[PDB]
RNA sequence: GCAGUCAAGCGUUCAUAGCGACAUUGCUUUUUGAUUCUUCGAUGUCGGCUCUUCCUAUCAUACCGAAGCAGAAUUCGGUAAGCGUUGGAUUGUUCACCCACUAAUAGGGAACGUGAGCUGGGUUUAGACCGUCGUGAGACAGGUUAGUUUUACCCUACUGAUGAAUGUUACCGCAAUAGUAAUUGAACUUAGUACGAGAGGAACAGUUCAUUCGGAUAAUUGGUUUUUGCGGCUGUCUGAUCAGGCAUUGCCGCGAAGCUACCAUCCGCUGGAUUAUGGCUGAACGCCUCUAAGUCAGAAUCCAUGCUAGAACGCGGUGAUUUC
RNA sequence: CUCUUAAGGUAGCCAAAUGCCUCGUCAUCUAAUUAGUGACGCGCAUGAAUGGAUUAACGAGAUUCCCACUGUCCCUAUCUA
RNA sequence: GUGAACAGCCUCUAGUUGAUAGAAUAAUGUAGAUAAGGGAAGUCGGCAAAAUAGAUCCGUAACUUCGGGAUAAGGAUUGGC
C-alpha cells in the first residue's frame, strides 16, 4: 500500500558514503577558471583555525529596516602565517585526464617540511634530498632542462607550498604541504615567477583582500560511531517500544528482498570533508603589528587574541584571516582557503565592511572585561597587588 | 555601540552579552549573565550579596574613588 | 502577516504553538485567547504550527464576555515571554503571553492596549502602534 | 474505476468554448465477485506509528495552446513524477464528516509494503453481563468488560571499520565508476498602472524577508552536572573546635570544559543540449504550409560546472633505498 | 367496528451493558465530537423476586468533562551505574 | 539517636567483607535523573512520570438511610538563639 502521509526525505544523498576521510587535510578538487591576462598569483592558501568572536558593524543595505544601524555578527579567525614555496610541478592533458610529468624541488629544504617524509624522525640519518642537492653545484645543467621541459609542455602549472608550523602555538613540529595552482598567463612566466620564489615565503596579503568572498575547505569534526537518530534526524519512536526506541522502525519492505541504499543506518558520523562557499572576509591582519583588534572607531591598543588566549589554541602572534560565519572543522585543524570560482554580485558580496568594535573578552568563562588595564581600573587594588 | 550596567550586579554589559527582561509594569532590567538572572528570579536583595557593587557602596569597601570638589572661597577678580 | 502587513518581519523564535492560552491585552472585554492556528504557516508531518511576536493567528476566546465566546476570530500577539534575538544581539523576553483581538484586515476590536508591546509588532501593524501605550 | 468512436440535444444564434442522451469499442486489478492451481508435520491473519522506493489516470510549482479568456477570477488540454501535498474533534477504523492554515492539502503499488521494528483499540480460545432463539445442553460479523505478543551469535543485504599480495617505504597527484539538491510564498516598487463606461483590476525587471529540506559551527543565549568546583542545609558518627565518614550521586543555589537547539549562528554555484509550443527558408501540390532536407528560440527536463567516495587486481611524478 | 388468544406489557424505564435502520431527532459541552450528558419513543427484540426505578457510603470495575502538573508530543539534548 | 512509631537513615555488642576480574567509556540497551516556551495538541485511553503530602490555626457545598460525605474544596505558619 501507499505511504499514508507524505513527508520529505531524511538526509541528503549527495554526501554519501559517510565514511572517514582519507587524510586529515581536505584536498581541493576544483580551482577557479584561469584567465590568461592577470599577473601570476596563487589561487588558495593554508591556515589553521583558531576560534570565533563577535563583531559590531553598521549594515549598508538600502531597503532593509536596519539600513545604517549597528548589528552584531559572529566571525571566525584562521591563523595564517606566510607559506614557503618549495618547487613546482606541471600537468599535461591526456584523453584520460590531466597527468603530471615532472616535479622540481628547491635546493634547501627546512626541517619542518622534510619531517613530512618520515614516520620516525628521531631515529634517522636525515638523508632526504641529499643526492638531489648534488643536482645543483653545476650552473643549470640538471635543472634548466627540466624547466625547459615544463615550458614546452604542461599546459597547467601547480606550485608546492608548505606551512611554517613552528610559528604557531601548536605542538605539531611537522609542517603541512600542498599544491596551489597559479593563475597568471603564458606558463613560461608562471614557472619563471616560481623560480626566484623558490625557498622564499608568500604572505596571505599577496593572495587575499578585504571584502573578498572566499571558500573554506577542511575536514569536519568527528564524533565516532553514532546512532541513526542523531546521524540522520529521523523521528524518535514512541516511549512504550520494546527492544529499544532510538532506531528506525521499517528499514525496507518485503520486496525487493534487500535493504535499499537510501535507508538511514547507524554508522560513522563526522570527520568527512566539506566545502563551504560564499564567505566574506572581514579583516586581513598583519601579525607584526599590535592593535590588531583596534578599529577606526575604538582606537585602543589591543591584539586580536582574547583574555587568557584562545581556548585550546593559544595566541595569534602571526598573520590571520578573519571571516564571517562558520567554517567546517574544529579548532587546531588545517584549513584551505580558496578564491571564488565565479563573479558573484549578489548586491551583498561587494558590500564594503568597516568594523566598529571587536570583542576580546575571555572565552574561558563569562568574561566581563576587555583588557587587564580595564579590569584593574574597574576593580581597584586587590590583595595580590602591592 | 553602547555599554550598559547590570541591573543586579552593576557590571558592564558589552553588546550581544547577557539578557534583558521586561516586567509586567513595563520596567526594563538588564543582566550580564545567568548567575544574576537566576538571583533576580529567586528575588534576592543585592544589598545582602557580598560581591555586588551596590553592597560595597552600602558597606564602604574599596571606596578609594572620588574624594571631593574644590570651590574657591575668595574674590571673583572679575 | 498578510493583508495588513505593512512590511516584512525577520524570523524570530516561535514560542506559541497551537493550544497556547495568552492574556487578552485590549479593552474588548475578552480576558484570554486560545490559539488554534497561525496565518501563513507551513506544513510538515507532526510539526505543530507555532506563533511568534507580531504574527497573526486565528483564535477563540475560552473564557470572557459571552458575546465573544464560541466563535473563531483573528488576533495579533504583542507579548511572547520566550527570549528571541534582535539584530543587536540583545536577548529579551516578557514575563507573560499577550494578544489583542482584531478583524481579518488588522482593525483592532478594542480601543486601548494594556502593558507593553513589542517593537516588531508595532512596526508591522500600524494600528496597534497607534493604540500602543509603551513600545520596547 | 478510467479513456475512446457516432451525434439527438444543452449552450440568447452555434454540436464539438465547455457538456453530451439512445448506442458502441477498449484498458486496470487499488473494490467486490467466480474457480480452487501452491501452502492445513502452520508463510503470524486488521489497523495505527516510523521509513525507503516506484507508477501516472497531475492538486500545486515550470513552460505553452484553447474559451461563451476586456482586466481579475475560472475551465479544458499538452510536455512534465524533480520537488511538496498538513495540524486537529468523533470512530480500532479503510472510508466518512467538520474546524483551520496553505500554492496544494492528487490517486495508487511494493505478500491488502512494513509484529525476531513497536502497540494490541478490533478481530481471534477459556471468565462474565444483556437482548432474541431453544423445554434443555447451547447459538448469534448482535452489544459490553478483563484477557502471557518468544529467539539472532549463522549466511546474505546494508551502514560503517581492518587487511596479505604487485622490490620496500613515504609524500604529492589524475579520474573510470557510483551518488547528487535545493523548494515555495509574502510585502514594497512597478501600479491603483495596463484593460474596462463603471464596479473592479494585472504582469516582466528591482529590493527586503519568509516556509520545507540539507551541510556545518558554538563568538553570544538556553539545557545538561561526577569538574563531585564552591557555598548552604537535615539526621547520625569521629570527646568538643577544626576537618571529615555514612544517607546506593543525601538535598538546595550557583556552577567552568565538553555535547547540544530553527530554542543559537553561517552557508546551499552557472553553462550547454532538449520536450510541449511559436517561427525562418521551402518543395511536395508552378499557389500555400514549422517539414520532407536544413535551421532559430525555448521547462522545475537531460548532460555538464560544482559537491561525496576513489577501482582495496585503474594510472602518474618525486625522496631514500641497509655490510660485518 | 371486527378476527384471534389463556391473557393480549399495567406501574415504570430506554438508541441503556438490551435498537438492525443508527453517526435515530432536538439541546448542551468544543472552532470542529460515530464519544459524554439531558429530553422524545409503534421499543427488530425494555419491563416487574427471570425482579422494575432511584439510592447516602463503598470499588486496584467501565466511561465523559474541568483545575494543577508534567519530554506523551512540538523536538529533541545531556549526566550516572 | 532522629523521629508518633519493632516506619526510613546513622551507630554500639555480635557477624560478614561473599557474588570471575583487569583496561577503556562507541551505537543500541537495563536501572536512575534533568530539561528553555507551550501544557495532553501524542495516543483507543493522561499508559509512564510530575504535581499535593507531616504537624498547628482558619474554613468546609450538593446530597443523605442523619450515622456520613470530610483530611471535602481552599488558605496561613514551621530553622537557630
Ligand atoms: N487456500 C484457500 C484459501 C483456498 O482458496
Ligand atoms: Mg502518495
Ligand atoms: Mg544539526
Ligand atoms: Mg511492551
Ligand atoms: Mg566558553
Ligand atoms: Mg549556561
Ligand atoms: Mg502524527
Ligand atoms: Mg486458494
Ligand atoms: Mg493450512
Ligand atoms: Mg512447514
Ligand atoms: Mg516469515
Ligand atoms: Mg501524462
Ligand atoms: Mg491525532
Ligand atoms: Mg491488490
Ligand atoms: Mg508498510
Ligand atoms: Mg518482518
Ligand atoms: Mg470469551
Ligand atoms: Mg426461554
Ligand atoms: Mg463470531
Ligand atoms: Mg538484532
Ligand atoms: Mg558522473
Ligand atoms: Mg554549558
Ligand atoms: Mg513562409
Ligand atoms: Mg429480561
Ligand atoms: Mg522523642
Ligand atoms: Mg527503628
Ligand atoms: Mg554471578
Ligand atoms: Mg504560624
Amino acid at each position: 500500500s501507499h505511504r499514508k502521509y507524505e513527508a520529505p526525505r531524511h538526509g541528503h544523498l549527495g554526501f554519501l558514503p559517510r565514511k572517514r576521510a582519507a587524510s586529515i587535510r581536505a584536498r581541493v578538487k576544483a580551482f577557479p577558471k584561469d584567465d590568461r591576462s592577470k599577473p601570476v598569483a596563487l589561487t588558495s592558501f593554508l591556515g589553521y583555525k583558531a576560534g570565533m568572536t563577535t563583531i559590531v558593524r553598521d549594515l549598508d543595505r538600502p531597503g532593509s529596516k536596519f539600513h545604517k544601524r549597528e548589528v552584531v555578527e559572529a566571525v571566525t579567525v584562521v591563523d595564517t602565517p606566510p607559506v614557503v614555496v618549495v618547487g613546482v610541478v606541471g600537468y599535461v592533458e591526456t584523453p584520460r585526464g590531466l597527468r603530471s610529468l615532472t616535479t622540481v624541488w628547491a635546493e634547501h629544504l627546512s626541517d619542518e617540511v622534510k619531517r613530512r617524509f618520515y614516520k620516525n624522525w628521531y631515529k634517522s640519518k636525515k638523508k632526504a634530498f641529499t643526492k638531489y642537492s648534488a643536482k645543483y653545484a653545476q650552473d643549470g645543467a640538471g635543472i634548466e632542462r627540466e624547466l625547459a621541459r615544463i615550458k614546452k609542455y604542461a599546459s597547467v602549472v601547480r606550485v608546492l607550498v608548505h606551512t611554517q608550523i613552528r610559528k604557531t602555538p601548536l605542538a605539531q613540529k611537522k609542517a603541512h604541504l600542498a599544491e596551489i595552482q597559479l593563475n597568471g598567463g603564458s606558463i613560461s612566466e608562471k614557472v619563471d615567477w616560481a623560480r626566484e620564489h623558490f625557498e622564499k615565503t608568500v604572505a596571505v596579503d599577496s593572495v587575499f583582500e578585504q571584502n573578498e568572498m572566499i571558500d573554506a575547505i577542511a575536514v569536519t569534526k568527528g564524533h565516532g560511531f553514532e546512532g541513526v537518530t542523531h546521524r540522520w534526524g529521523t523521528k524518535k519512536l514512541p516511549r512504550k517500544t520494546h527492544r529499544g526506541l532510538r532506531k528506525v522502525a521499517c528499514i525496507g519492505a518485503w520486496h525487493p528482498a534487500h535493504v535499499m541504499w537510501s535507508v538511514a543506518r547507524a554508522g560513522q558520523r563526522g570527520y568527512h570533508s566539506r566545502t563551504s562557499i560564499n564567505h566574506k572576509i572581514y579583516r586581513v591582519g598583519k601579525g607584526d603589528d599590535e592593535a590588531n583588534g583596534a578599529t577606526s572607531f575604538d582606537r585602543t591598543k589591543k591584539t586580536i587574541t582574547p583574555m587568557g588566549g584562545f581556548v585550546h589554541y593559544g595566541e595569534i602572534k602571526n598573520d590571520f584571516i578573519m571571516v564571517k560565519g562558520c567554517i567546517p572543522g574544529n579548532r587546531k585543524r588545517i584549513v584551505t582557503l580558496r578564491k571564488s570560482l565565479y563573479t558573484n554580485t549578489s548586491r551583498k558580496a561587494l558590500e564594503e565592511v568597516s568594523l566598529k568594535w571587536i570583542d576580546t573578552a575571555s572565552k574561558f568563562g563569562k568574561g566581563r572585561f576587555q583588557t587587564p588595564a580595564e579590569k584593574h581600573a574597574f576593580m581597584g587594588t586587590l590583595k595580590k597587588d602591592l | 555601540m553602547k555599554v550598559e550596567i547590570d541591573s543586579f550586579s552593576g557590571a558592564k554589559i558589552y553588546p550581544g552579552r547577557g539578557t534583558l527582561f521586561v516586567r509586567g509594569d513595563s520596567k526594563i532590567f538588564r543582566f550580564q549573565n545567568s548567575k544574576s538572572a537566576s538571583l533576580f528570579k529567586q528575588r534576592k536583595n543585592p544589598r545582602r550579596i557580598a560581591w555586588t557593587v551596590l553592597f560595597r557602596k552600602h558597606h564602604k569597601k574599596g571606596i578609594t574613588e572620588e574624594v571631593a570638589k574644590k570651590r574657591s572661597r575668595k574674590t571673583v577678580k572679575a | 502577516s498578510g493583508n495588513g502587513a505593512q512590511g516584512t518581519k525577520f524570523r524570530i523564535s516561535l514560542g506559541l504553538p497551537v493550544g497556547a492560552i495568552m492574556n487578552c491585552a485590549d479593552n474588548s472585554g475578552a480576558r484570554n485567547l486560545y490559539i488554534i492556528a497561525v496565518k501563513g504557516s507551513g506544513s510538515r508531518l507532526n510539526r505543530l504550527p507555532a506563533a511568534s511576536l507580531g504574527d497573526m493567528v486565528m483564535a477563540t476566546v475560552k473564557k470572557g464576555k459571552p458575546e465573544l465566546r464560541k466563535k473563531v476570530m483573528p488576533a495579533i500577539v504583542v507579548r511572547q515571554a520566550k527570549s528571541w534575538r534582535r539584530r543587536d544581539g540583545v536577548f529579551l523576553y516578557f514575563e507573560d503571553n499577550a494578544g489583542v483581538i482584531a478583524n481579518p484586515k488588522g482593525e483592532m476590536k478594542g480601543s486601548a492596549i494594556t502593558g507593553p508591546v513589542g517593537k516588531e509588532c508595532a512596526d508591522l501593524w500600524p494600528r496597534v502602534a497607534s493604540n500602543s501605550g509603551v513600545v520596547v
